[PDB]
């Protein structure tokens, strides 16, 4: 439904609150979507099977330009099944980025199903 | 030596820390690494007291965040001992940075080129290398590299060196050699691409407890007096504050579970500090922390699944409100309120 569009990403919309599928065309890489999903400012990207495709977090990275400067989104949360079986390194990786896990019961967020949250500045 | 002061406030969960503890680390730090100067991850504790004495002493210091820089401008360090280094920067951060005198920005993709040409063309770019488990991958390849440092130019923006980062659980120091080695490879694709590089930035990752230092450091020594002869900083962080910091938790439930077939008495302790709150450790880099006092399992406030500090362990029974004592929780232990607790710390100088 050709929600945004530039030079390295490809949003499109799958049905209210507002899904998006934001899909990076970057500049040298394979192809990287991401089922993500906005609800009053924040938005929920969904975390992949795993393991994850070679183009992130270059990929990932223009995922925050929008949706900090496009979506204007003060939150940014990811998820993941819990089980996996690369939890750890999960957590850990997106540690390295602003990331930080979020305490079940938060007022913006089941329990099958680990989350963690990125704050904007 | 301060592991009385516990005992002091036995009469919550609360810090206790050896601010010592962080000096003499620092003193055998320049002593083991005399040519490297440490830039203090702070992100790994940004707690006031620690950064005050680590910027009195003469420690550069590893920014990542708005906020942490401002931690450390407010502390009077001048802006040419801060070192912005987060894997992914956003723009604003970019621009933040820039309008307050701090220059030395990394990057290891066009990516975070793009977002630092337009927000601080002016920077000091310091190309983070890939040093060879992780999800995404982090720092650029030797191929890739040279391609930034074309672009770098094709954008007309300073290189002024590189960095790497092998992190924790590095298990062969023949690690840390060959990133100095690679580190030259770039350093002269700089060079030739026409760039005077000056700075290698060897990251961080060294122990900060007794469980080796040395061992690390004494690898690297021949391997810079080689390849990098006649400026070397670091961005240590798990190193300065691990050891000084000793969490008391207070039991704050109690259960018995049996499990007879056809005679297994084992105990189960909730505490007031759980993996969402201070352990983040055992989800994150799978730790494995003894417990220390003054057959169970220890758990979480948080009714959790994982919420589960220690998972099997020899111990007398209790009941609640007793503390329980954990060392070396200075490394990634403190925070806030997403995302809420805050504990708080006693720190002892001697
Ligand atoms: C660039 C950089 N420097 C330093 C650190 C922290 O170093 P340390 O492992 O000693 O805590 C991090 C994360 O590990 C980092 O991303």
């Amino acid at each position: 439904n050709l929600f945004y569009s530039d030079d390295r990403l490809n949003v499109t919309e799958e049905d209210k609150t507002r899904i998006l599928n934001v899909q990076s065309r970057l500049t040298d890489a394979k192809r990287i979507n991401w089922r993500t999903v906005l609800s009053g400012g924040s938005l929920y990207i969904e975390i992949p099977g795993g393991a994850l495709p070679e183009g992130s977090k270059d990929s990932f990275a223009v995922l925050l330009e929008f949706a900090e400067e496009q979506l204007r989104a003060d939150h940014v949360f990811i998820c993941f099944h819990k089980n996996r079986e690369d939890r750890a390194a999960l957590l850990r990786t997106f540690s390295f980025l602003g990331f930080e896990i979020v305490r079940p019961g938060h007022p913006l967020v089941r329990p099958d199903a680990c989350f963690m949250a990125y704050t904007f500045e | 030596t301060a592991k009385d002061i516990l005992d002091q406030k036995i009469n919550d969960a609360f810090y206790v820390a050896d601010l010592g503890d962080i000096l003499k680390k620092h003193l055998r730090w320049l002593k083991a690494l005399p040519r490297v100067t440490p830039f203090y991850a702070v992100k790994c504790n940004d707690s006031k007291a620690i950064v005050k004495t680590l910027a009195a002493t003469g420690t550069g210091f590893d920014c990542a965040s708005k906020t942490e820089i401002q931690l450390v401008q407010s502390l009077g360090v001048p802006p040419e001992r801060i070192i912005y280094a987060n894997p992914c920067k956003q723009v604003s951060q970019i621009k933040y940075a820039a309008n307050n005198g701090v220059q030395m920005m990394t990057f290891d993709s066009e990516v975070e080129l793009m977002k630092v040409a337009r927000a601080h063309p002016k920077a000091k770019l310091v190309l983070r290398i890939a040093t060879d488990r992780l999800s995404v991958k982090f720092g650029a390849t030797l191929r890739t590299s040279r391609l930034l440092l074309e672009r770098a130019k094709e954008l007309n923006i300073d290189v002024v060196g590189v960095s790497f980062h092998v992190g924790s659980g590095c298990t062969d120091p023949e690690t840390f050699v060959q990133a100095i080695s690679d580190a030259r490879c770039v350093f002269d694709m700089g060079a030739e691409v026409g760039f005077s590089m000056y700075l290698l930035d060897i990251g961080g990752g060294f122990p900060g407890s007794e469980d080796k230092f040395e061992e690390i450091t004494g690898v690297i020594n021949p391997a810079l007096d080689k390849y990098f002869p006649s400026r070397i900083i670091a961005e240590p962080g798990r190193y300065y504050v691990a050891s000084a910091f000793t969490l008391a938790v207070n039991i704050i439930a109690k259960k018995i579970v049996l499990k007879e077939q056809t005679s297994e008495q084992t105990f189960m302790y909730y505490v007031n500090d759980g993996v969402y709150g201070s352990f983040n450790c055992i989800l994150y880099d799978h730790a494995h922390v003894k417990p220390l006092l003054q057959s169970s399992s220890i758990w979480g406030p948080t009714c959790d699944g994982l919420d589960r500090i220690v998972e099997r362990c020899d111990l007398p029974e209790m009941h609640v409100g007793d503390w329980m004592l954990f060392e070396n929780m200075g490394a990634y232990t403190v925070a806030t309120f997403n995302g809420f607790q805050r504990p708080t710390i006693y720190y002892v100088m001697s």
